[PDB]
């Protein structure tokens, strides 16, 4: 071709996203600080030690995370067992770090422990086989799917669910919603719901609760069964408090023999027991599940929520808020389900899941164990009951959904590398149309697992630094005109 | 709707964007031609397309090949293998490995970079690592290089910027019989240019169990496989091993019998003949006392292994430096780091320690372990699939000689015979413009060729061209004839060519390319049909419309009665080329009796896939039992449940005069019905549980 | 006239049974030494992942060599049989314990445990078991509890010797009672009539091939459905094993949960292995993998030819007869089998000229046939057509095509396509099979089973041909038949 | 014929193309169902079926010919119409444009690659379908084996109605016409249309075999099928082959599952006392979706008849016209062991008391199989 004609073609031509072209994986994992030389992948690991440090007895703190020497690396790999020193040969693309504890100013035993290494084009070798790692669209904060707020936190996760039932208020029969949560699992492991009302009573009292956050003085507007409740005739929130008090009092009208008993607290946490699972065993039993439930909220779920605009600080506050302001997406959702715009590209969630349950449950061994005195060498045998040397990677290649076995003929990296996105739904193992398929993925590139265009990303996405999907302006308009004619 | 108007750009289609004319093609046939592009293997013969949407550009940017990551520093360049002319010389170097310093940086952070000369994503198909020539003869110890330096890449990146995904291909639009069921009728010369190229490796044990045999060497030198640089012989056998027996020594060890290879007893492994070995690692266990290896058979084992020690055991020394020198302040990448612990699994142990043993994958490594990797060219000849860049798929049916293929007036040969029929059943139009348009603007360079006086096939030389050059009236003319042929083809591209600063140069480079390569972007406002209906009305620039010549399936020279047009289209080969065949007269069993499945160890153990296929599942069993009868049905499973009626089978075939003509294969006086193993373990099962199935009187 | 079921007499079994008896009473897994020879009998072990260089062998795999057939081992009093063909029969067998009456057909107790059972209360284990435990209070269902109380006012004594002694009478009061409420009349007439082959005093244990246990360098691999076969086999065996003799109660309780494992055994046995999509009546019954077949791609054979030949790739002719070929070189040119076996692999992936003649001889001698008969098959097969009954009567010259090449005549019949479409090939080994796979020969599908007198749409041309047609028969090349006549 | 290919190219696109009626069917239309699809859709009709028109044009001769078709060829030349999203539901706005000119612009572009999204689906659910209901049809048909050539001389009738949906499904039928003589449906006999007439049915025939028929009372369709084909077979292959067909190319997935309730007897076959007044309601239900002739719909009918439920005779009654009928899954199950070993759940008649009892009983193809090929 001639010369200047390349030139005037690539002239005329945009550009692709280079982070999205060379690997977004890449971008997430193996990125160095260059002020400390320390990659993403272990940053993040600090970042799950330090939200679950309100969990750890005082005096045992993290001390942050060392990266092992080849010839440590090599001596833990072939270590001695039965006379037999067992070294795989397979390639693999793995490092090693080594993570520090310490007990009252004494160090503990440190626990290597085995990461991967990804190369350009989201490429991973793991025990002689090659990989793609792609990132997932997720949503930001909650997720709505069918009468349910999903929100996920790091050591939990809760849906929220509604039912009506009906009280007597002035001698006039009503209708109200009841928010409800399983938020105990013997609870699944069992009719009554948990009803977040009933979470309410069970922490403060119930004119405690209804002064503190409806600013309702409720005595003893009458309500009544269908007892009383009175209110002055000068809320929503506080008629969601009214038909969940009477959801939990219809069913079990014994125990409240006397008013006055209602503004306790115990009688509360043996119904709410007596609901998930003898009273002596079960009042003792939620006291420790309500100081559990009272530290759940993490600082990194709360910035999560902070972008879609909540502002919540205490768990007790994301509760208020689903009653109050995201209660109409129980029956009314204004978010469109088939949207792509206010998602982010998420790759450590999923990737380091694993290494995140063990996490979790080394903190719930210190609640389940609260008021002991700690020695060294009951620390070090936790610890190594724990974290083990393939914790992380023990399940890559078994059921990680964004990971998947490379086959690509020929040397382009973009055909079925870089361009691979997996959605939410087969994270771990359609809809209709949208305008936001063209500008964020490929909506005539048909697979058979995504046959609508939302299994590619396209390249000329615009991505913000966290992963967050951001528009483009300069084919706005274009992209709104055809949303108005699908719907029309 | 405007015609002549387009709204889309590149930045809403994703990959449909490397096609011109995405409008005129269906939904259904868009999405196959963006799964076909991941589904196509390199080929040899790789060109940039006629029509380029600018795209390709792009495409170009993002290949796996080998590049400097950052700002960095050589520090140690080494080789695997000593190419020289010593005792124990290699032919050629096949990995070298460089130890670079990023020293633009805190912590000065130490990596490896390895250099192969082939790259494999796929499980059968790769490409050549094509070394930058400059840069390869630069590297040196203490040199500093850039940030995203490339030191090799495959030959389908151009140095143009442009990328080679196909071959044009002449098509003539026909329908032959050999077109029947989208096949396409291909020219030999055009499949030469087509040839991917296929990558693979072969790994054989041996020590405690078995020894390998001579199978490369005479009678004075012992060569259990290929070197380096050699290829495999004519049978295809790379290796082969026989077990440890002493007792037969005067019999399987002597100097003859380790040199012929017994296919029913011996183990071998068998790959393409004629393929060239590349590549070779070999693993040792040092720590056995005695040695099961037999002396003189591992020649060619030491002299490779010794090698490949003194590799690993260099780089094993230099981090040994390096963490003296840094200590608690150096720091290496996540590569380093694993070949290191690469480089102890492969030195032997001290002494005062216990040995390794090692593994692969849950299998264990005997004494030794070599794995080789060749690589082979592969001629496409029936049975390989194709597709242009519109969707429309094909398989290779027949294969023409060049001189037999369609021949037009203009002296123009037909690589491929395609079917135009189906393109109004799939409405993939996008066919038609590239053929038609293409058949234009290759018409129009070969009209100024011969206008200049060149000759309009053969590729001119530089003295012939400068010459042409020398008039500049004829110059200027040819240049406003290709402008008159953009404003029609190609608005946008003929804007930006009014302003062209050197026009002889372009007139230059058509001549000698023979084409004028065309800019057509996705949103180029154009009115189709509107542009065709100029061409066909034009004086200057209509193709040549005349009849064509060819030797039909008779053997007869004709020609055709209609007039055809001939032109262009990109050609893509696809994977899957059939080579897993399977054919097996007789198959192993397992303890039971039944035939069994094949894994991996025995794959490549016979030239061919030899299993057992199940050609009779139960609804097969079910069609057969009404139309051929129950009675026949029975002796046809018979003949493989019970293995000694298949023993009886092969009996029949081995004694007979004619063993196509049998008259009867199994006995059934001598080996009744009744000595099938599964019914066996059905009515034993049955009867120990107390019921059995009976005829009813 | 159909196939019915029978009820075998166990003990006549066991008096038939020819060799010597190994019973699983008479061993204590306690001294390992017997666990040993135990499990020499019961497991077909493997002992890693290594394929078998033997072709007979004794029990105790002595004597690995054939033409020791037939001899009986000294070890294990074993004859030397030849593998793969190995008869199958019971393993070891089940005595009568001390103080037992008898023991029980395990039929019988599948099927009284499908009415007896329940999910509050089962009746065979209360008939049968004195340490079967039960709680009236704890029932929860009125039929359930209304059936207990008339079998507890009844009054029947718990014990498996009564059970068996006293059979008649229970069994008819638990018809009377509405236990058994389905198939009352057919039930009683099965009992009636084979009561007495219901009691035998030997039960077989399955043949050693069906228990396989191999171990690896991650441990020992084992079938969980057969677990209830080991753990009934075990239970016999620890009624001689006790250091402190059982009393007769005692004995005839373990003899009962070791009489209701096996019963568990084959309903399980056969609902989880015999019974199923890979199961062995579905998979191996009424289908194989045969010897003998190919498979590969398909192309067309345009070129004039007749509708019912077929050409195959060099690679998989020289593979598929590699024992015909066998035969014409060891007559041809006095090779040794050694000699022809290393011929014909060696020229498998390249072409020789004296492999290419043997070919076309192969081909003209199986007149008056035109060529060696198969048939091909291309799935799902559903009409017939998905079926065809062809003829081989050239192997390619070239080694690059791996494809076998087809009629264009009968691609519609098998709604065959070029598109990654493997079929599966056949040789038919004699002349008697290919009369038989004559009925269906292509033309068998020509005429239409939908509507009478009529063909049907599968003899159609394909497009390219009829375009052609089309463009010369109704071509303009003559004046109208008015101006023809002036 | 060599000389003779046909051939395609840009210049036989702009001969169709430049036709003036055909411009003019893509100018001034009502973009609505109405004004596409009938009218300008209409116009294009006639021009590519004018005699005089497009003489050697390579398209159109194909056209004429049958090598072509209307609908794709009318989404090329005019305009493309309505396409549905992947939930059936239809776009407010049509595609204004045929594929020839192209689609350039968004949004419906876009909404042109959903019919590329609806063309891939859960076929492989489908084929799982159909695959399991071909396979049960098949077993049960088999019962009914051979067909035998001849007359039975039977004087046992069968009066049906004949309309203007299942004449063409009675096609070589014989029926009895006046004074006392058989002649067969030749499909054009317009005036028995909305009439009672006798027919040779399947339900009267006296063929000494248990399992066979004549010639005569299965109709001249039985001329067709080669000699010695289990007659059963090929009418459970003949209606699951259009059924088939259908389902992966109201849905048809819930007339497969109609048909397979109404045999089956989970409004079914059961409910009817008589084989003959039954016939008719199915005959109209296959005939009213696919094309299927009464003689495959007699055996489908008959295969699932037996003669006495009190007595537990489960074999085919013979004549058909003296039985009732059974369920598919205990007919499966105590016709005969070997064809029960064959379906499901084969621990269940090991079990079933009925099973050990000497009865009558008739055979199944499989039955061979079952005892490795003794006799
Ligand atoms: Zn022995
Ligand atoms: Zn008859």
């Amino acid at each position: 071709p001639d010369p200047f004609l390349i030139e005037k073609i690539r002239e005329n031509t945009p550009c692709m996203n280079p982070t999205l072209a060379n690997g977004i994986t890449v971008e997430h994992t193996m990125t160095r600080d260059p002020n400390t030389g320390v990659n993403m992948t272990r940053r993040y690991i600090d970042s799950l030690f330090d939200i679950s440090s309100v969990l750890f007895p005082d005096g045992f703190k993290y001390e942050g995370n060392r990266a092992c020497t080849p010839l440590k690396h090599f001596e833990e790999i072939t270590r001695e067992y039965n006379a037999k020193r067992i070294a795989n040969i397979a390639p693999t693309d793995m490092y090693m770090i080594d993570l520090m504890f310490s007990y009252k100013g004494e160090m503990l035993y440190p626990r290597p422990m085995l990461l991967p290494a990804f190369k350009r084009g989201n490429m991973v070798t793991i025990n002689g086989a090659k990989y793609i790692g792609s990132p997932v669209l997720t949503d930001v904060g909650f997720s709505v799917l069918n009468d349910s707020i999903f929100i996920p936190f790091r050591r939990t996760k809760l849906t929220f669910k509604q039912t009506d039932h009906h009280y007597m208020c002035n001698g006039q029969r009503k209708i109200m919603y009841v928010i409800w949560s399983q938020i105990h699992n013997e609870m699944a492991k069992r009719h009554i719901e948990s009803c977040l009302a009933h979470y309410f009573f069970c922490q403060f009292g119930v004119t405690q609760t209804f002064k503190q956050w409806a600013n309702v003085d409720v005595k003893c507007n009458i309500y009544s069964s269908a007892m009383v409740l009175v209110i002055p005739r000068h809320s929503i929130f506080a008629t969601r408090l009214i038909a969940g008090f009477w959801y939990v009092v219809d069913a079990f009208p014994m125990r409240f023999t006397r008013p006055e008993y209602v503004d306790s607290t115990n009688l509360w946490r043996v119904i709410l027991g007596h609901m998930v699972f003898h009273q002596g065993k079960v009042e003792e039993n939620i006291d420790s599940h309500l100081h559990s439930f009272c530290n759940s909220l993490d600082e990194m779920t709360i910035e999560e929520l902070k972008t879609v605009g909540v502002n919540v600080s205490t768990i007790w506050e994301l509760l208020y808020e689903i009653m109050t302001s995201l209660a109409h997406h129980l029956y009314a959702t204004d978010i469109d389900e088939t949207s792509m715009y206010g998602k982010r590209l998420t790759v450590l969630h999923y990737l380091m899941s694993e290494f995140n349950y063990a996490v979790s449950m080394f903190g719930y061994m210190f609640q389940s164990r609260r008021d002991r005195e700690w020695t060294v060498q009951e620390l070090n045998e936790g610890l190594k009951r724990s974290f083990k040397l393939q914790t992380a990677i023990k399940r890559l290649t078994v059921d990680h959904g964004e990971l998947d076995t490379m086959s690509n003929p020929n040397s382009s990296m973009l055909i079925k590398g870089t361009s691979i996105l997996v959605t939410q739904d087969r994270a771990k193992t359609s809809r209709i149309i949208h305008a936001s398929i063209a500008e964020v993925g490929q909506y005539k590139n048909q697979p058979k697992n995504n046959p609508d265009g939302r299994g590619r990303l396209n390249m000329y996405t615009k991505v913000g630094p966290t992963g967050l999907v951001e528009r483009r302006e300069e084919v706005r308009e274009i992209i709104d005109n055809a949303q108005l004619m699908f719907r029309a | 709707s405007q015609l002549g108007r387009r709204e889309i750009d590149l930045t809403l289609l994703g990959h449909t964007g490397l096609d011109p004319w995405y409008g005129t093609t269906s939904s259904a046939r868009g999405a196959m031609f963006v799964t076909h592009i991941g589904q196509a293997p390199e080929v040899n013969g790789n060109e940039s397309r006629y029509f380029l949407t600018g795209a390709e550009l792009e495409y170009a940017k993002y290949t796996h090949d080998v590049r400097f990551p950052e700002d960095c520093r050589v520090l140690h360049v080494l080789r695997k293998y000593p190419t020289g002319i010593g005792k124990d010389s290699i032919r050629s170097n096949p990995v070298t490995t460089i130890i670079y310093e990023n020293y633009f940086d805190k912590y000065k952070t130490i990596g490896v970079l390895h250099v192969p000369e082939y790259m494999s994503h796929h499980q059968d198909f790769g490409y050549e690592l094509v070394k930058n020539r400059e840069v390869w003869e630069t590297i040196a110890p203490n040199e500093m290089f850039s940030k995203d330096t490339v030191i090799a890449q495959s030959g389908a990146v151009k140095k143009d910027g442009t990328l080679g995904m196909g071959v044009n291909a002449n098509v003539v639009f026909l329908s032959a019989a050999g077109t029947i069921e989208d096949g396409f009728v291909a020219n030999k010369n055009f499949l030469k240019r087509m040839m991917p190229t296929s990558y693979s490796t072969a790994v054989a044990n041996a020590g405690r169990k078995a020894f390998f045999l001579n199978m490369y060497g005479d009678d004075k030198i012992y060569k259990p496989f290929p070197d380096i640089g050699d290829v495999i012989r004519p049978d295809g056998v790379i290796f082969a091993i026989r077990d440890h027996d002493d007792d037969l020594a005067p019999a399987e060890m002597t100097p003859r019998a380790l040199r012929t290879l017994d296919r029913t007893f011996d183990r071998a492994v068998i790959g393409t003949p004629g393929a060239k070995v590349i590549d070779i690692d070999i693993w040792r266990d040092e720590r056995v006392n005695p040695s099961p290896t037999p002396t003189g058979m591992d020649a060619q084992l030491v002299k490779y292994h010794t090698h490949l020690s003194s590799y690993y055991r260099e780089l094993l020394k230099i981090y040994r430096g390096l963490l003296a020198r840094r200590k608690d302040d150096l720091h290496i990448t996540e590569e380093f780091e694993r070949l290191i612990v690469t480089a102890q699994m492969f030195l032997p142990q001290p002494d005062n320690v216990r040995k390794l043993s090692r593994f692969y994958r849950l299998d264990p490594l005997d004494e030794w372990r070599v794995e080789v990797t060749y690589k082979a060219q592969k001629m496409p000849a029936g049975a390989f699939k194709m597709t242009d860049f519109h969707g429309g798929k094909g398989v290779i049916c027949k294969v023409m000689e060049d001189e037999d293929m369609p021949i037009d007036e203009n002296g123009n040969r037909a690589d491929l015979i395609i079917f135009g029929g189906s393109t109004m059943r799939r409405s993939n139009y996008g066919r038609i413009y590239e053929h038609g348009f293409g058949a234009a603007a290759r018409d129009l360079a070969q009209r100024l060729r011969v206008e200049a006086g060149l000759d309009r096939h053969a590729k001119p030389t530089q003295q012939q061209l400068n010459s042409v050059m020398g008039n500049t009236q004829w110059v200027d003319y040819a240049f406003k004839e290709l402008l008159g042929f953009y404003e029609i083809i190609a608005p946008t591209m003929h804007s930006k060519m009014m302003e062209h600063p050197n026009p002889a140069e372009h007139v230059k480079t058509v001549l000698m390319d023979g084409f004028p390569y065309i800019y057509a972007p996705v949103d180029d406002p154009v009115d189709l049909m509107a542009a065709v209906n100029k061409l066909i009305n034009s004086d200057k620039y209509r193709p040549h419309y005349g009849k064509v010549s060819y030797r039909d399936q008779a053997g007869k020279w004709v020609t055709t009665k209609d007039n055809v047009l001939m032109g262009p289209l990109y050609m893509m080969l696809l994977e899957k080329i059939g080579e897993d065949w399977s054919a097996a007269a007789s198959v192993k069993t397992q303890p039971f009796g039944l035939p069994s499945k094949l894994n991996n160890a025995d794959r490549a153990s016979t030239p061919g896939r030899e299993t057992a296929i199940r050609s009779f599942g139960e609804s097969e069993t079910r069609s057969y039992n009404c139309t051929v009868g129950p009675g026949p049905t029975a002796e046809i499973l018979d003949q493989t449940n019970n293995p000694l009626a298949h023993a009886a089978v092969i009996e029949s075939w081995l004694t007979a005069e004619k063993p196509s003509s049998v008259p009867v294969a199994v006995d059934r006086e001598k080996i009744p019905f009744g000595g099938s193993r599964p019914v066996a373990m059905f009515d034993h099962l049955l009867e120990c549980s107390g019921i059995a199935l009976e005829y009813a009187p | 006239m159909g196939l019915y079921a029978k009820v075998v007499d166990h003990n006549e079994v066991h008096d038939q049974f020819t060799g010597k008896r190994i019973y699983a009473n008479d061993y204590n897994t306690s001294n390992s030494d017997e666990k040993e020879e135990f499990d020499r009998h019961f497991y077909s072990h493997f002992q890693d992942s290594e394929a078998i260089e033997s072709s007979v062998s004794c029990d105790c795999r002595a004597i690995e060599d054939a033409h020791k057939l037939g001899v009986i081992c000294d070890i294990c009093n074993t004859p030397v049989v030849n593998t793969s063909s190995r008869p199958i029969e019971p393993s070891m067998w089940v005595r009568t314990p001390k103080h037992v009456r008898s023991l029980i057909n395990p039929r019988l107790i599948i099927m009284l445990t499908g009415y007896l059972v329940t999910k509050e209360f089962d009746f065979l284990a209360y008939l049968t078991d004195t340490s079967y435990r039960y709680d009236v209070e704890s029932i929860g269902s009125k039929e359930t509890r209304r059936k207990v109380d008339r079998l507890l006012h009844r009054g029947f004594e718990r014990g498996l010797n009564h059970f068996i002694d006293n059979f008649n009478e229970i069994f008819q009061f638990l018809l009377d009672a509405n236990i058994i409420s389905n198939n009352k009349s057919e039930f009683a007439q099965f009992v009636a009539q084979n009561k007495d082959k219901l009691f035998p005093k030997y039960l077989p244990v399955p043949s050693k091939l069906c228990f396989v246990a191999e171990s690896t360098t991650s441990g020992t691999y084992l079938d969980k459905p057969i677990e209830a076969a080991i753990d009934a086999t075990l239970t016999f065996a620890s009624i001689d094993a006790s250091s402190v003799p059982l009393s007769p109660i005692k004995a005839q309780n373990r003899t009962m949960r070791g009489l209701r494992l096996y019963g568990q055994f084959y309903e399980i046995y056969a609902k989880s292995r015999i019974a199923q999509k890979p199961g062995l009546a579905r998979r191996h019954m009424f289908g194989a993998r045969l010897n003998a077949t190919a498979r590969a791609v398909i192309t067309s054979i345009s070129d004039p030819h007749d509708y019912d030949e077929l050409h195959i790739p060099w690679g998989v002719g020289c593979q598929l007869l590699k024992y015909h070929l066998t035969n014409k070189l060891k007559a041809k040119f006095n090779m040794t089998t050694r000699e022809a076996f290393s011929f014909v692999y060696e020229n498998v992936l390249q072409y020789n000229q004296i492999i290419a003649d043997l070919f076309k001889e192969l081909i003209a001698e199986a007149a008056p046939y035109k060529g060696m008969g198969c048939t091909f098959h291309r799935n799902p097969t559903l009409q017939r057509g998905s079926t065809q009954q062809f003829f081989i009567t050239k192997v390619k010259d070239d080694i690059n095509d791996n494809s076998i090449s087809m009629s264009v005549l009968c691609l519609k019949a098998p709604n065959a396509d070029f598109d990654g479409d493997q079929l599966n090939l056949t040789l038919m080994p004699d002349v008697y099979l290919t009369k038989a796979t004559e009925r269906i020969a292509p033309h068998t599908w020509v005429l239409s089973i939908d509507e009478p007198h009529e063909i049907s749409g599968n003899l159609e041309l394909q497009g390219p041909v009829v375009e052609t047609i089309i463009n010369w028969a109704h071509e303009k090349y003559l004046p109208p038949l008015e101006e023809w006549l002036k | 014929l060599s000389e003779y290919l046909a051939t395609l190219s840009m210049f036989d696109i702009a001969e169709v193309y430049n036709h003036p009626k055909v411009r003019e069917a893509n100018h001034n239309i009502e973009p609505t169902t109405y004004g596409i699809e009938k009218i300008s859709y209409g116009k294009v009709k006639e021009v590519f079926n004018d005699p005089t028109q497009f003489i050697g044009n390579s398209i159109i001769e194909g056209l004429r010919s049958g090598t072509q078709k209307t609908e794709q060829l009318l989404q090329a030349f005019a305009w493309r119409g309505f396409p549905t999203d992947i939930n059936s539901d239809i776009f407010k706005y049509p595609v204004t444009t045929g594929y020839i000119d192209g689609i350039w612009n968004l949004y419906e572009n876009m909404i042109e690659s959903r019919s590329g999204t609806k063309a891939l689906l859960y076929n492989k659910e489908l084929l799982r379908v159909t695959e399991y209901f071909n396979r049960k049809s098949q077993l049960i048909a088999q019962y009914v084996q051979r067909l035998h050539p001849g007359d039975c001389k039977t004087t046992i009738l069968a009066e049906y109605p004949v309309t203007k949906l299942t004449l063409k499904a009675f096609k070589g039928k014989y029926y009895q016409k006046e004074d006392g003589k058989l002649d067969w449906i030749r499909g054009n006999e317009t005036h028995l249309i909305g009439t009672k007439q006798k027919f040779r049915s399947v339900f009267g025939c006296n063929h000494p075999d248990s399992q066979g028929i004549c010639m005569t009372c299965y109709g001249r369709l039985g001329i067709n099928i080669p000699k010695g084909t289990n007659i059963g077979q090929v009418a459970a292959v003949s209606m699951g082959d259009k059924i088939t067909s259908a389902v992966l190319s109201v849905n048809m997935y819930e007339v497969m599952k109609r048909f397979q309730s109404f045999l089956h007897s989970g409004t079914y076959l059961k409910n009817y006392k008589s084989p003959i007044e039954a016939l008719p309601v199915f005959a109209t239900m296959a005939n009213e979706k696919i094309s299927l002739n009464i003689s495959h719909c007699e055996i489908l009918i008959y295969a699932m008849m037996i003669r006495s439920a009190q007595y537990r005779d489960y074999r085919l009654p013979k004549p058909g016209i003296n039985g009732q009928f059974e369920k598919y899954n205990r007919l499966m199950q105590c016709r005969s062991l070997g064809g029960a070993m064959a379906f499901e759940k084969q621990h269940e008649p090991l079990n079933n008391p009925g099973s050990f009892l000497n009865k009558m009983r008739n055979d199944h193809p499989y039955d061979l199989l079952v005892k490795g090929g003794k006799l």
